[PDB]
């Protein structure tokens, strides 16, 4: 199927407190892959999967360099962003940046991305098309017009449609076994009675890779929405993710609802019933 | 700048057992800014081994973090986590449940 | 493949 390769970074002015704090980690997928830190004693761009410590010592220095410069023009992009805004210097403030490619299955290309937000909220982005910048306000309409001036557009989708494509089919086969693999959920229900009238029914889904599942309650074969919970999917910290949907039901009527199921790694989908 | 307060989830890597080796994971997601601090808890005092994922972020800007330490659970032990963070006026302390 | 960052100047 498809695949994304994705950084995010994130830097944090720490006024009265010295330099600003950068992280940026790498993506592919569901997993992450590498890391950096500004405030880590290595000063290296260091490995999060095992996949891809099979990279020379030119992978590790060309990268260290790109991400450790990063991290200084995104420090002054902090400066210039007070200015631009007339902000205290002792407020804290963020900046964050999310850059990447997506491939099909036969490994072209099919979108890029490249795009700032400044406290959460959206800043800078490069449109669909990778030849135009959206500016969010007056402050972006700034940096947008030295971009254009200068043709980071250009650039951008060079390295876009080219240097991330290549790169990203080159990590999907290093690590093939980590990457192309779907775990399919391991799924499971229980009963937990609230009072001796109402009881919670819950429908798990275990151990999946990756992230994206869909989790429905049915009462007599047809949707329900009313008294259900569904948390939010989460990491199980081995590459794997967890999910669940309750709902409240009366005592005497739990054999009418059933719970659905389905993923990527499901040959079929599931249908639980208690 | 809007805040955004976390979202958190107590809850272990496998179904538990007692007696056997396992991992206890506190998930905290849709927050912002940045800083918190998380700490996951055996029968109230702060367990010290407690390591964390690096610092990424969603869609709208969010961010999440995995706190995760091994563990060992019984029939006795009680387990929790307690977040902190600019939009929280106390620390946050949520139980851990088996089950949620 | 971490991006070519140069321009990126606000």
């Amino acid at each position: 199927g498809s695949h994304s390769m994705r950084y995010f970074s994130t830097s944090v002015s720490r006024p009265g407190r010295g330099e600003p704090r950068f992280i940026a980690v790498g993506y592919v997928d569901d997993t992450q892959f590498v890391r950096f830190d500004s405030d880590a004693a290595s000063q290296r761009m260091e490995p999060r999967a095992p996949w891809i410590e099979q990279e020379g010592p030119e992978y590790w220095d060309e990268e260290t360099g790109k991400v450790k410069a990063h991290s200084q023009t995104d420090r002054e992009n902090l400066r210039i962003a007070l200015r631009y805004y007339n902000q205290s210097e002792a407020g804290s403030h963020t900046l964050q940046m999310m850059f990447g490619c997506d491939v099909g299955s036969d490994g072209r290309f099919l979108r890029g991305y490249h795009q700032y937000a400044y406290d959460g909220k959206d800043y800078i982005a490069l449109k669909e098309d990778l030849r135009s910048w959206t500016a969010a306000d007056m402050a972006a309409q700034i940096t947008k017009r030295k971009w254009e001036a200068a043709h980071v557009a250009e650039q951008q989708r060079a390295y876009l449609e080219g240097t991330c494509v290549d790169g990203l089919r080159r990590y999907l086969e290093n690590g093939k076994e980590t990457l192309q693999r779907t775990d399919p959920p391991k799924t499971h229900m229980t009963h937990h009675p609230i009072s001796d009238h109402e009881a919670t029914l819950r429908c798990w889904a275990l151990g999946f890779y990756p992230a994206e599942i869909t989790l429905t309650w049915q009462r007599d074969g047809e949707d329900q929405t009313q008294d259900t919970e569904l948390v939010e999917t989460r990491p199980a910290g081995d590459g794997t993710f967890q999910k669940w949907a309750a709902v409240v039901v009366p005592s005497g009527e739990e054999q009418r609802y059933t719970c659905h199921v389905q993923h990527e790694g499901l040959p079929k989908p599931l249908t639980l019933r208690w | 700048m809007i805040q955004r307060t976390p979202k958190i989830q107590v809850y272990s890597r496998h179904p538990a057992e007692n007696g056997k080796s396992n991992f206890l994971n506190c998930y905290v997601s849709g927050f912002h800014p940045s800083d918190i601090e998380v700490d996951l808890l055996k029968n109230g005092e702060r367990i010290e081994k407690v390591e964390h994922s690096d610092l990424s972020f969603s869609k709208d800007w969010s961010f999440y973090l995995l706190y995760y330490t091994e563990f060992t659970p019984t029939e006795k032990d009680e387990y929790a986590c307690r977040v902190n963070h600019v939009t929280l006026s106390q620390p946050k302390i949520v139980k851990w449940d088996r089950d949620m | 493949r971490y991006p070519l960052t140069l321009g990126w100047c606000f």
